[PDB]
């Protein structure tokens, strides 16, 4: 209406403003966050990673990386099949194969990981068992 | 009265339902975002406090990864995936309402899609984790064990799969409650329609009332109004002269904003705290119902059950299991007498100065003529050595009545 | 200051009413009151049938009727002395209050 | 020993007791009350602490309904109410005590 | 408040557990005839009241 100013949710946090110079009402929008977890088997074994952006969009930890935006100084290597999106977040360093096996490491939404033969770390759909039959 | 019985003369198959909760949402939250959401100075006063924040964490991850194993433990009973035969004939008995629907993108019963569509329903530094299982793969895990039920029976739930016809499996599941096998066999079609239409009233009665799934409802509402207070709980003061750390910076002398920067940290922890504490509570009531969800698998539906009133009202025949949101409902089939009527009876049988007891069954009276029928429907014969034993004289019973047995 | 206690929806009475019919229908009728309509049966028989689900013939019954009931008597009986003597047997419901 | 038995040649009949908790006490808090009695100041102040009353409100209200469906799920098993017939011989087993 | 609160909650969930136990007790004894060994007493089940 002509004589508001702001624009106020449910719980009472600022997400929409009208210009003063110009009336014009902009919706706001928080900068990116959240947690990173890190997928590795032994040390015993290997001193390889994959790493996982959780929540995210992986276009956007592209951008940032290249504008060199992120908190996190890794930069792990990002070229090539090795960037791949799931509905836990942005994956990043491991290869997605089309098989399926007994899970490993639990990652997210049905995707697991492991260490496969050269050798390097592969994620999956995770297979319930053995398709069955009984003759009735 | 003392001498005097009721025996039923028809039976009743009946269906109900049963709602259990299984698993919660899965939460993380971040101290130095929540408390102190940009400032470098709150976050090097908040240094100063220990390792309250380690604590959260290791709290909040303990609920989330035992949140998976409930999940784990309730469904995944079985090794491995059975399918059903193309062909769906069993003996008249109607499965569709409970088997998968290929036409359905989702691969779901007709039950299962009406409770989906039944129930249904980033702040600051909180989260929401996906659960390990996806909604197709607890799907599958149903039909694999509905399948290995209607194929094989409860053999499947202690080795090799065996299968058996039906009728077969139903005549032994009679026989075990008490009642012999001919009664399926002679009353094949009759039971075939109860059940049908039994499983057929399901969809009404779950449907038209609202309030049948408050269980689960209840679970989603719960944890929706914690982090809303949560969230709406940090834009109070505490006593401090404002809300907002930037303005409590902006217009103060960097000795003096300690104290405010104090308070609001001292208030912010103490909520997160209380949030913890709350979900711990949560989490132990929500694994009492996923252990005994996972017990009433084994019981109901790998087998067939004599404790009282487990798995339905009346004498267990059988259950069905369907995957609902963050829960599971089972269908228990049962049965139950009808029909009864008046008897005359007497505790033994004097022939020859030997008294008689019945093997199996009770002795009953029409009147006029004595016959021996089994406990649970009607169904007199003649009394016979071949279905009595003698042990003892005939004098220290009491109450005996004597008539005649035949050879 | 500010603390009230509120009555329980059910009286003490509608609890022994509960009480008496529990009782009521499984003397009169066994256990078949607890899957349907109830059925009656004389109280013997009920025992014969019980005795026969412990691997133990129904004749034993009824052979010793009057025995097993002096038995069942004095073992009723005997209950109101160790329930009376003892003070301590109600622990937990007293520890319930107490807390 | 690998040729041995041993079998019972007669029984005894015997009562026991067991005694469980089922319900406990309802209480209602009222924050204003307790906190501040009845000062105006104090109330005032109390405002700026947030939701930290109606969140104990909420909790007590959950605790008090759950007592009463405790018992209502313990002693409500049965739908009718039997009623014991006038004379009382059970074939002479004794139930005086506890009817 | 708090801490009355808390422990009144703990108190609760024990108190729940106990009723479960009865309702089962009361189940499977009183309207029938148990098989699981010393459940409703030692030895032999034969009946049981409430
Ligand atoms: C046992 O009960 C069933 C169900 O009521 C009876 O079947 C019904 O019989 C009547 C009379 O023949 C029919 O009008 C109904 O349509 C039947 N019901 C169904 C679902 O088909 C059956 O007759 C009873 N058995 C005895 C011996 O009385
Ligand atoms: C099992 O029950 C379903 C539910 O009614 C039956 O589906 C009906 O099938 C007939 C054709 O025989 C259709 O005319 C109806 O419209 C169907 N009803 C629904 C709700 O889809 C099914 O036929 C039954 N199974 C068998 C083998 O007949
Ligand atoms: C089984 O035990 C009962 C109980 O001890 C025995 O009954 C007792 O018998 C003796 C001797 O005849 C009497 O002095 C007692 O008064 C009886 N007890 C009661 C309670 O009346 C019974 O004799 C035993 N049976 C056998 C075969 O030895
Ligand atoms: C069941 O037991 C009670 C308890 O003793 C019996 O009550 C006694 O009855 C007699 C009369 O037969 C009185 O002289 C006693 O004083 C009573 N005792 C008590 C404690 O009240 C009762 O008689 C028994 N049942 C039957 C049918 O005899
Ligand atoms: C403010 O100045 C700009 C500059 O041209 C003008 O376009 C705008 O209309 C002015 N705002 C108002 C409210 O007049
Ligand atoms: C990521 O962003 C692109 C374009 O910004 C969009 O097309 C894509 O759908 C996004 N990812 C997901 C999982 O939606
Ligand atoms: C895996 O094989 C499937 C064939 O079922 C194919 O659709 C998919 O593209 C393959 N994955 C690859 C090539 O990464
Ligand atoms: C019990 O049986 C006797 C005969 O043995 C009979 O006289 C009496 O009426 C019966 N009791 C009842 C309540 O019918
Ligand atoms: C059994 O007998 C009682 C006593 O006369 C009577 O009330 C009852 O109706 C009878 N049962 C049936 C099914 O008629
Ligand atoms: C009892 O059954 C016999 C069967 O042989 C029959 O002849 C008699 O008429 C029946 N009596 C009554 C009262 O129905
Ligand atoms: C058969 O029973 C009647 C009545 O109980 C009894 O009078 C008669 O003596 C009995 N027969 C014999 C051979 O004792
Ligand atoms: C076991 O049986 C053998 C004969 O078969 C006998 O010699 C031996 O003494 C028995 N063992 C014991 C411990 O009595």
């Amino acid at each position: 209406l002509p004589f508001q100013q702001f624009g106020r949710d449910i719980v009472d946090t600022t997400d929409a403003v009208r210009d003063p110079q110009t009336l014009e009402i902009l919706d706001i929008t928080p900068c990116s966050f959240g947690g990173v977890s890190v997928i590795t088997p032994g040390t015993n074994t290997s001193n390889q990673v994959a790493v996982l952006y959780q929540g995210v969009n992986c276009t956007e930890v592209s951008v940032a990386i290249h504008a060199d935006q992120l908190t996190p100084t890794w930069r792990v290597y990002s070229t090539g099949s090795n960037v791949f999106q799931t509905r836990a977040g942005c994956l990043i360093g491991a290869e997605y194969v089309n098989n399926s096996y007994e899970c490993d490491i639990p990652i997210g939404a049905g995707i697991c990981a492991s260490y496969q033969t050269s050798q390097s770390i592969i994620a999956y759909t995770m297979s319930l068992g053995a398709e069955n039959s009984v003759a009735y | 009265s003392n001498n005097s019985i009721a025996i039923p003369t028809n039976f009743t198959i009946s269906v109900t339902t049963e709602i259990l909760p299984v698993s919660m949402t899965k939460t993380s939250v971040d101290c130095t975002m929540y408390i102190c959401g940009d400032s470098t100075e709150c976050s090097n006063l908040l240094l100063q406090y220990g390792s309250f924040c380690t604590q959260l964490k290791r709290a909040l991850t303990g609920i989330a990864v035992e949140q998976d194993k409930n999940t784990q433990e309730v469904f995944a009973q079985v090794k491995q995936i059975y399918k059903t035969p193309p062909i769906k004939y069993f003996g008249g008995f109607n499965f569709s309402q409970i088997l998968p629907d290929p036409s359905k993108p989702s691969k779901r019963s007709p039950i299962e899609d009406l409770l989906f569509n039944k129930v249904t329903l980033k702040f600051n530094g909180l989260t929401v984790l996906p659960p390990l299982l996806t909604d197709e793969m607890i799907a599958q895990y149903t039909s694999a064990l509905l399948a290995g039920t209607i194929t094989s029976g409860w053999t499947f739930g202690a080795g090799p799969a065996l299968q058996i016809p039906f009728p077969m499996q139903m005549a032994y599941r009679f026989n075990g409650i008490g009642v012999t096998q001919n009664v399926l066999y002679e009353n094949q079609k009759l039971i075939a329609n109860q059940f049908n239409s039994a499983i057929g009233k399901i969809q009404d009665s779950l449907f038209s009332t609202p309030s049948a799934l408050g269980k689960l409802q209840d679970v989603v509402n719960h944890n929706a109004q914690a982090l809303n207070t949560l969230v709406k709980q940090l834009s109070s003061k505490f006593g401090a002269i404002s809300s907002v750390l930037n303005d409590i910076l902006s217009r103060l002398d960097p000795p003096e904003a300690e104290v405010q920067i104090d308070r609001l940290i001292t208030g912010r922890l103490q909520s997160l705290q209380t949030y913890v504490t709350q979900q711990l509570i949560r989490a132990a009531e929500i694994r009492a119902s996923a252990n005994l969800a996972a017990t009433k698998m084994s019981e109901c539906v790998l087998g067939q059950s004599k404790r009282v009133d487990f798995c339905g009202k009346g004498y267990h025949l059988m259950s069905f299991p369907q995957s609902a949101p963050h829960g599971v409902v089972f269908l228990h089939v049962t049965y139950v007498p009808a029909q009864e009527k008046n008897f005359t009876t007497a505790p033994a049988i004097c022939h020859d100065g030997k008294a008689h007891f019945p093997r199996e069954g009770v002795f009953v009276s029409n009147g006029t003529h004595w016959f021996v029928t089994q406990r649970n429907f009607y169904e007199p014969q003649i009394i016979t050595t071949d279905n009595t034993f003698v042990s003892g004289n005939c004098d220290v019973v009491i109450g005996i009545v004597n008539n005649t047995v035949y050879d």
